[PDB]
């Protein structure tokens, strides 16, 4: 009839690294605050980064999330106590919420999910939409082989006419926490001392290799373990922001030495050319075969769990699969990782079958895709149906997300 | 004096007129329009013959 | 004997669809030169406005939100030559020697 | 030929001194600069050609 | 070359950006009296009811 009706609801997307949140109808979210929390033994909760990078006694850094699932609800009633008070700034009566979830979220936490967003927050109404579904939304695709690769996990999950084929999804534990554990190998090996900027005084310009010239802050107080591995993690994202880059095939000492080095500067002044070893370690997401890890391990390429989560729908819905492969997630954003990708998907699919990789090559439309589709289902005005409201949840109970969200 | 200065002020013209050219060049690679007209959007049927 | 294994037997009130053989198949909003069904609400074509009487190139005509009429615009790399265009060296006579064929579909306002 | 957008001479110094007239028609198609001869000064004067009036230039 | 471009989102990051329409384009000025010869017509957040 017309235009989709904006109907004030939010969009919520709290992913293990980042929580993502806004108002439906924007094409961007308004806030997205480090899912890492601190708590101090409710427990005293920091949540934001202003709270998180400031040292604290007796703080430990977790997270409310757990293998792409919410595991401690405190902490999660606590962020999203956070997200409404500090950014919303509206009351939660208010507005309707949207928010993601994994593919493989359970029955069980769906169920206690919808029971706190009602009982709790006294929401007017509620809806639970997959990630892959948002993300496939986001571009404007029904259909499509969403391949997500975020903190937790890679994971490629097959979407047929805005419904995650459950059956087809294929996880890999590959993803930002393994490149942050082989950085901190690298690092160990080259026998580079992290040390965090909330440690650094002042520092004074050194040639590379040199001893680092810095002096420690003063009055310091004690941190817990938990807190200075989240402020190492954090460091060692910065560096694989920012130096990490994907083969543009499969990786050759001879060829990686050939290209140009980079140069990085860490916190602390300490500054060197990371040479091919910078190559190196995006490889094990493509080939981890080659891995120090584990070489006879069990684990797929991005490029190979691709194929196998295709392999395993109808074949009337492969060709719309490789036809609209949609690749999201943080860790997709190294470089040349999507024409790495390309390549060899292009080298394995069949010829019979087109493949077409949606060009969203930045860093908004690749970490924030869930959120985006989020607020365009939300705006929709066809979608005003799909709502829970208040009174379906009384009668049909906690049990009604099973047959209103699909 | 006059010839060395008729030349020194032809390069310098040439420069400026580079110059010139080049920030016509910049100004163009900026967009060119991005607004029309409420006539052009519904009062008037869009036609091919 | 030979399609015998996989043969087509057609059945009493029954219908069927023929397979793409000739080019690979591909979504409706992609060209019919590759493969796709070229539904005509997302084709891009030459089109000329009032303010300024210059034609901005490839447009598509695309409602917005609001119900605001908004014309999406494609990059090609002969814009300046569609800027050039109106009124109907070497790309330029191929370009009008196309158009004065008609083989491009070049639209223009006028009152209803 | 376009309407005239701007009259402004190119001052200089002599090797005031003018090496240029810069005129900028306007069209419906869009807009162009021209580096006219500096003579034109007495033309424009003499057809008192101001900003916003419709002119035509021969090449000749 | 192509005779035409087909594409859902836009065809290319090189796309030129959608023209927008818009009044006062040419200047508030020109359209000085149109705008003040109207009024608005009063818009409300109210609840509506949805028989779906
Ligand atoms: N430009 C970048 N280059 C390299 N890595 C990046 C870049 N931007 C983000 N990352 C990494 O992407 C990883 C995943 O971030 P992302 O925002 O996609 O996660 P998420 O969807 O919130 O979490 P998850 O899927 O693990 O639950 C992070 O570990 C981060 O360090
Ligand atoms: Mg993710």
């Amino acid at each position: 009839v017309y235009g989709g009706d904006e109907v004030g609801a939010l969009v919520f997307d709290i992913g293990s690294y980042t929580v993502r949140a806004g108002y439906a109808g924007e094409d961007c979210p308004k806030v997205d605050f480090p899912t890492a929390i601190g708590m101090v033994v409710g427990p005293t909760y920091y949540i934001d980064t202003n709270a998180l990078r400031v040292p604290r006694e007796n703080m430990e850094a977790i997270s409310p999330l757990k293998n792409g699932m919410v595991e401690d609800w405190d902490s999660f009633q606590a962020i999203l106590d956070h997200t409404y008070k500090m950014h919303v700034k509206s009351e939660a009566s208010l507005h309707p919420v949207l928010m993601s979830e994994a593919p493989w979220n359970t029955r069980a936490k769906r169920e206690k999910l919808t029971e706190l967003m009602f009982e709790h927050y006294n929401i007017p109404a509620f809806f639970l939409c997959k990630t892959a579904v948002l993300t496939a939304f986001a571009n404007g695709r029904s259909t499509g082989l969403i391949l997500d690769s975020g903190a937790t996990h890679t994971t490629a999950i097959p979407v047929h006419d805005g419904y995650v084929l459950q059956q087809g999804i294929v996880k890999s534990p590959l993803a930002g926490d393994f490149i942050t554990m082989q950085c901190r190998e690298l690092f160990q090996e080259m026998n580079i001392e992290l040390v965090p900027p909330y440690m650094i005084a002042s520092k004074e310009a050194v040639r590379e290799g040199s001893p680092a010239n810095w002096k420690r802050k003063e009055k310091l107080p004690q941190v817990t373990r938990s807190w200075h591995n989240y402020m190492c993690n954090c460091v060692i994202q910065d560096f694989q922001a920012s130096v990490l880059q994907v083969s543009d095939s499969t990786y050759d000492e001879q060829v990686a030495a050939q290209m140009p080095t980079v140069h990085y500067e860490f916190p602390n002044g300490y500054n060197c050319d990371f040479g091919a070893e910078r190559l190196k370690i995006p490889e094990g997401l493509f080939d981890p075969s080659n891995v120090k890890g584990l070489s006879g391990n069990t684990m797929l390429g991005v490029s190979h769990v691709v194929t196998t989560s295709v392999g395993m729908c109808d074949i009337d819905i492969r060709p719309g699969l490789y036809g609209s492969v949609i690749v999201a997630g943080g860790n997709t954003l190294i470089q040349s990782f999507t024409d790495r990708l390309n390549r060899e998907l292009s080298q394995k699919t069949p010829p019979s079958m087109r493949l077409k990789l949606i060009a969203n090559n930045t860093t908004v439309e690749r970490r924030f895709s869930s959120w985006i589709g989020g607020s365009i289902l939300a705006s929709l005005g066809t979608f005003q149906q799909m709502w829970i409201s208040k009174q379906e949840y009384e009668e049909g109970g906690k049990q009604c997300v099973e047959r209103k969200c699909p | 004096a006059v010839m060395t200065a008729v030349r020194a002020w032809e390069f310098w013209n040439l420069k400026t007129l580079q110059e010139r050219e080049a920030r016509l060049r910049l100004e163009q690679e900026e967009a060119e329009l991005l607004t029309y007209t409420r006539e052009d959007a519904y009062s008037m049927e869009y036609v091919y013959e | 004997d030979p399609d015998g294994p996989f043969a087509f037997r057609r059945k009493a009130g029954c219908q069927y669809y023929a397979p793409h053989l000739d080019q690979t198949g591909n979504w409706p909003w992609t060209s019919p030169k590759d493969g796709g069904l070229g539904d005509v609400r997302y084709r891009y074509c030459l089109t000329t406005l009032t303010v300024p009487q210059r034609c901005i190139g490839f447009a598509r005509r695309r409602v917005g939100r609001g119900g605001r009429v908004l014309l999406d615009r494609a990059h090609s790399d002969y814009d300046s030559v569609f800027h050039h265009l109106d009124l109907e060296s070497k790309d330029l006579s191929q370009i009008l020697v196309n158009i004065k064929s008609c083989r491009w579909r070049h639209f223009r306002p006028r009152t209803p | 030929e376009g309407e005239v957008t701007e009259l402004t001479p190119c001052e200089t110094e002599n090797p005031k001194t003018i090496s240029h007239v810069i005129i900028g028609l306007k069209t419906a198609k869009g807009t162009k600069q021209l580096k006219l001869d500096p003579s034109i000064f007495e033309s424009l004067q003499k057809e008192r050609v101001e900003a916003g009036d419709v002119i035509y230039i021969e090449a000749n | 070359m192509h005779r035409e471009v087909y594409a859902l989102l836009y065809s290319d990051k090189k796309d030129a950006p959608p023209l927008l329409p818009s009044d006062t384009g040419q200047g508030y000025r020109t359209v000085k009296a149109k705008l003040g010869s109207k009024k608005v017509r009063p818009w409300k957040w109210m609840p509506f009811t949805n028989p779906a």
